[PDB]
C-alpha cells in the first residue's frame, strides 16, 4: 500500500484514489471483532439497525421485545478492547412503549434529535432522542412491517409506512395526515423505501412478487412496474410483472440511487434499473431467505466496487453489486440475522440476529 | 505415538463406561501433556467420535472434552474455534441433528453439557467471549433450562 | 439482665433474660410481649439465625445488645 | 455537624467535621476517635461507598447522619 | 406510596441498622441502593455486597424487587444477582420493612437451602462438601466484595 501513498504524495494519482481503494480493502478483510462488543439488551432477537446518517456515532435497534436501544459506537475508553454501552433505552417501564415488536427504528433525517419506529402494535411513533417521548404516534387499521423516511427529502416529510393492508401509506411528520394512500399492490407490503436520488420516488416490495416505483406526486398509480423478463413474456399488468416467484420482502437502492435492489423468497436478488425497471441480469447466485417480515440489507459507501450485505440466513453474505461475485461469507452468528447496518465512515458492519445478539464486524490489520 | 493414542481413547470411549476408567484417563492425561499436536490430536478424535451415532459414545466423547477443557488453555481456544459445532453435537440444538439412542445416555449428555456450559461459562467467559455468545445463545435463543 | 429486641412493627422492647436461657423460651417472651407464634420468628443477630435450640451465651451476646426480629422465609 | 461513624459491632463513634471537608477528613478524624488509619476504612453512607475526593458536602452528609465502617484488612 | 417509603427512609437515617445501608441513588425515591456487609462468622466476612432495590408504584402491599449488584456465590442467588426468598415473592408482608429484607437477606447469606435451590450446579456442592463451599465463596468475596 506504500505505493498508494506516494502515489497521492507526488501528486500522480487523485487522493480519491488511495481512499477508495482503502476501503474496498478493508471492506475485503472484513471479519467478526472480538476487540469490541455490544452490550447486550434486548429479550428477544433484533429486528432492525439504523446508525444515524450524520457523524455515525449513535446506533439505535429495534428489539423483537419492543425495547429500543440506543448505543454509542464511539471508544470513549482508553483500551484498545471495548464495548458500545447503550446511552438510552425505552425500555418496557416506559409509558409509551412499543408493546410487541419494533422491527424499524429509523432516524429523522438531516436532524438526529428525533428518530422515529413502527411495531406491530399498529403504531409509528416520532421518538426525541434528548428526551425520550413521542413526539407524534399514527395508529394504523393493521400490523407495520416496515417503514421508511427520505434520506434526501429537504421539502417534505412524508414516511411511507408499509402495512399488512394491500395500500401504503404515506404519514406526514409535519402537519399531521395518514389521507394520502397509494393504491395498486395486491397483498401485504414487506418493504418499502424512497429513492436517495429523487424526492418523490418510493419503491415498495410486496408479498405477491411485485415490485413498484411511485411518484407520490402522481395520484393515478404507479410509474413502473418491475418485471423479471424485462418483457420478453409480454402480458398486460392484470396479473404479469412478477419481480420474483415468491414473497419479495427487501428493498435497497444502491448507494448512488441509480439501480434498486431487491431480494425475495425465491432465493434470488436481483439488480434492477431505478428509472425504467430493467432487469440488468446480474446474476447473484443462489441467496437463502425464508423470513416472513421486512429482511433489512445495505450497501457498501465510498469504496471501489460497491458491495451489498444481505442477511443469508444466519450469515452475512458479500456480494459485488454490479458484478454479482460472492465477496466471502461473514459467519459468527447462532440464529437467523435479522438486520445489518453499514458503518459507512469507517467500513465496519453492525449485524443484529434472532439470537439478541449485535456482532460488530470490523476490517482486520 | 499416534497408534497408542488411537487405541486408548477408542478403549476409553467404546466401552460404554459409566464413569471414567481412572488410570488409563491418566495415562491419557500423561500422553496429553507430552505433545500440543498431540493434544490436537485427542481433539480431531473426539470430534469425530462424537459426530458417530450412539449417545454413550458421545457422552464419553464430551466428558474427555470436558477433561481436556478445564486442564489445558490451548484445548480452550481450539475447541471455542468450533464451539458451533460443538454445540450442535452436544446439545442437539438443530432439530435437523437430533442426538442418537439410547434416551438415558442422551439425557445424562443434556445434563452434563448443560452444567459444564455453566460451569465455562463462570469460569473461561470473560477470555472466552465467544463461549459467552453461545451461553448467551443457549440461555434465551433455544431457552435451554438450566435449572433442570 | 436484659437485652433489647427490635420487633417487626418499628418498636423496640427489653427482654429480661439469662445467658443459659434457649432461644425457644426467648421466642416465647416475644410471643407473651405481642404475639407472634415461636415458628414464625426468625431472631437475627449479625446477620445469623437464632437457632431454636441454643441458648445465648452460644451466640455470644451479653448486655444492651440488640436482637434483630423478622418473618420466617426460606430458600428459593 | 456530627457524623456518628457505627461499625458492625454497634459501637456508635463520634465524628464532627464542617460542611465542606473532604471524605479523607472524615476517615482522619475516625483514626484519632477509634485507631484504624485511614487505609483501612471503607466509609459505607446510605448505600455508596464514598469516594476518598468527595466532599462531604456532595453525599447530603447532615447533624447525625449514622455513616458505616468496614475494616478493610488489606488496605495497601 | 411515596409516605411510607419516606418514614421508612427516615427511620432508618435515625435508627441504622446494625450492618446494612440503604438510600436513594437520586432523586426518584423509588429506586434505592443498599448494602449488605457480610455477616461475621462466614466466608463472607469483610465483604460489602451492593444490592439495588426497586419499590413498585404500590410498595406497602407488593415486595421490592431487590437484586444484588456485587456477583455473590450462593445456592440460592444467582449469578445475574436475583435472589428468591419466599418472603420477597410470595410471603411479602407490608409489615416488613426495607431495615427488615436487608436484614433477612444478611441472615440468609450464611442459611442457604440447596433443596429447591436457584442454582443446583452449586447446590450441588454445597450440600455435599461444605468444606470446598467455604473456600469458593471466600475466594468469590475476597474478589468481588473487598
Amino acid at each position: 500500500m506504500l505505493g498508494f501513498l506516494s502515489a497521492r504524495q507526488t501528486g500522480l494519482e487523485d487522493p480519491l484514489r488511495l481512499r477508495r481503494a482503502e476501503s474496498t480493502r478493508r471492506v475485503l478483510g472484513l471479519e467478526l471483532n472480538k476487540d469490541r462488543d455490544v452490550e447486550r439488551i434486548h429479550g428477544g432477537g433484533i429486528n432492525t439497525l439504523d446508525i444515524e446518517p450524520v457523524e455515525g456515532r449513535y446506533m439505535l435497534s429495534g428489539g423483537s421485545d419492543g425495547v429500543i436501544v440506543l448505543y454509542d459506537l464511539e471508544n470513549s475508553s482508553r483500551q484498545s478492547y471495548y464495548t458500545c454501552k447503550a446511552v438510552c433505552s425505552i425500555g418496557r417501564d416506559h409509558p409509551d412503549v412499543h408493546r410487541y415488536s419494533v422491527e424499524t427504528v429509523q432516524w429523522y433525517p438531516h436532524d438526529t434529535g428525533m428518530f422515529t419506529s413502527s411495531s406491530f402494535d399498529k403504531t409509528l411513533k416520532v421518538w426525541d432522542t434528548n428526551t425520550l417521548q413521542t413526539a407524534d404516534v399514527f395508529n394504523f387499521e393493521e400490523t407495520v412491517y416496515s417503514h421508511h423516511m427520505s434520506p434526501v427529502s429537504t421539502k417534505h416529510c412524508l414516511v411511507a409506512v408499509g402495512t399488512r393492508g394491500p395500500k401504503v401509506q404515506l404519514c406526514d411528520l409535519k402537519s399531521g395526515s395518514c389521507s394520502h394512500i397509494l393504491q395498486g399492490h395486491r397483498q401485504e407490503i414487506l418493504a418499502v423505501s424512497w429513492s436517495p436520488r429523487y424526492d418523490y420516488i418510493l419503491a415498495t416490495a410486496s408479498a405477491d412478487s411485485r415490485v413498484k416505483l411511485w411518484d407520490v406526486r402522481r395520484a393515478s398509480g404507479c410509474l413502473i412496474t418491475l418485471d423479471q423478463h424485462n418483457g420478453k413474456k409480454s402480458q398486460a399488468v392484470e396479473s404479469a410483472n412478477t419481480a420474483h416467484n415468491g414473497k419479495v420482502n427487501g428493498l435497497c437502492f444502491t448507494s448512488d440511487g441509480l439501480h434498486l435492489l431487491t431480494v425475495g423468497t425465491d432465493n434470488r436478488m436481483r439488480l434492477w434499473n431505478s428509472s425504467n425497471g430493467e432487469n440488468t441480469l446480474v446474476n447473484y447466485g443462489k441467496v437463502c431467505n425464508n423470513s416472513k417480515k421486512g429482511l433489512k440489507f445495505t450497501v457498501s459507501c465510498g469504496c471501489s466496487s460497491e458491495f451489498v450485505f444481505v442477511p443469508y440466513g444466519s450469515t452475512i453474505a458479500v456480494y459485488t453489486v454490479y458484478s454479482g461475485e460472492q465477496i466471502t461469507m461473514l459467519k459468527g452468528h447462532y440464529k437467523t440475522v435479522d438486520c445489518c447496518v453499514f458503518q459507512s465512515n469507517f467500513q465496519e458492519l453492525y449485524s443484529g440476529s434472532r439470537d439478541c445478539n449485535i456482532l460488530a464486524w470490523v476490517p482486520s490489520l | 505415538m499416534d497408534q497408542k493414542l488411537s487405541k486408548l481413547v477408542e478403549e476409553l470411549t467404546t466401552s460404554g463406561e459409566p464413569r471414567l476408567n481412572p488410570e488409563k484417563m491418566k495415562e491419557l492425561k500423561k500422553i496429553c501433556k507430552s505433545s500440543e499436536e498431540q493434544l490436537s490430536r485427542a481433539y480431531r478424535l473426539l470430534i469425530a467420535q462424537l459426530t458417530q451415532e450412539h449417545a454413550e459414545i458421545r457422552l464419553s466423547a464430551f466428558q474427555i472434552v470436558e477433561e481436556l477443557f478445564v486442564r489445558s488453555h490451548q484445548f480452550r481456544m481450539l475447541v471455542v474455534s468450533n464451539f458451533q459445532e460443538f454445540l450442535e453435537l452436544t446439545l442437539g440444538t438443530d432439530p435437523a441433528q437430533p442426538l442418537p439412542p439410547p434416551r438415558e445416555a442422551a439425557q445424562r449428555l443434556r445434563q452434563a453439557t448443560t452444567r459444564a456450559v455453566e460451569g465455562w461459562n463462570e469460569k473461561f467467559g470473560e477470555a472466552y467471549k465467544k463461549l459467552a455468545l453461545g451461553y448467551h445463545f443457549l440461555r434465551h435463543n433455544k431457552k435451554v433450562d438450566f435449572q433442570d | 439482665m436484659q437485652i433489647f429486641v427490635k420487633t417487626l412493627t418499628g418498636k423496640t422492647i427489653t427482654l429480661e433474660v439469662e445467658p443459659s436461657d434457649t432461644i425457644e423460651n426467648v421466642k416465647a417472651k416475644i410471643q407473651d410481649k405481642e404475639g407472634i407464634p415461636p415458628d414464625q420468628q426468625r431472631l437475627i443477630f449479625a446477620g445469623k439465625q437464632l437457632e431454636d435450640g441454643r441458648t445465648l451465651s452460644d451466640y455470644n451476646i451479653q448486655k444492651e445488645s440488640t436482637l434483630h426480629l423478622v418473618l420466617r422465609l426460606r430458600g428459593g | 455537624m456530627l457524623i456518628k461513624v457505627k461499625t458492625l459491632t454497634g459501637k456508635e463513634i463520634e465524628i464532627d467535621i464542617e460542611p465542606t471537608d473532604k471524605v479523607e477528613r472524615i476517615k482522619e478524624r475516625v483514626e484519632e476517635k477509634e485507631g484504624i488509619p485511614p487505609q483501612q476504612q471503607r466509609l459505607i453512607y446510605s448505600g455508596k461507598q464514598m469516594n476518598d475526593e468527595k466532599t462531604a458536602a456532595d453525599y447530603k452528609i447532615l447533624g447525625g447522619s449514622v455513616l458505616h465502617l468496614v475494616l478493610a484488612l488489606r488496605g495497601g | 406510596a411515596l409516605k411510607r417509603i419516606h418514614k421508612e427512609l427516615n427511620d432508618l437515617a435515625r435508627d441504622p441498622p446494625a450492618q446494612c445501608s440503604a438510600g436513594p441513588v437520586g432523586d426518584d425515591m423509588f429506586h434505592w441502593q443498599a448494602t449488605i456487609m457480610g455477616p461475621n462468622d462466614s466466608p463472607y466476612q469483610g465483604g460489602v455486597f451492593f444490592l439495588t432495590i426497586h419499590f413498585p408504584t404500590d410498595y406497602p402491599f407488593k415486595p421490592p424487587k431487590v437484586a444484588f449488584t456485587t456477583r455473590i456465590y450462593h445456592p440460592n442467588i444467582n449469578s445475574n444477582g436475583s435472589i428468591c426468598l419466599d418472603i420477597l415473592r410470595s410471603q411479602w408482608s407490608p409489615a416488613l420493612t426495607i431495615s427488615k429484607v436487608l436484614l433477612s437477606i444478611c441472615s440468609l447469606l450464611c442459611d442457604p437451602n440447596p433443596d429447591d435451590p436457584l442454582v443446583p450446579e452449586i447446590a450441588r456442592i454445597y450440600k455435599t462438601d461444605r468444606e470446598k463451599y467455604n473456600r469458593i465463596a471466600r475466594e468469590w468475596t475476597q474478589k468481588y466484595a473487598m
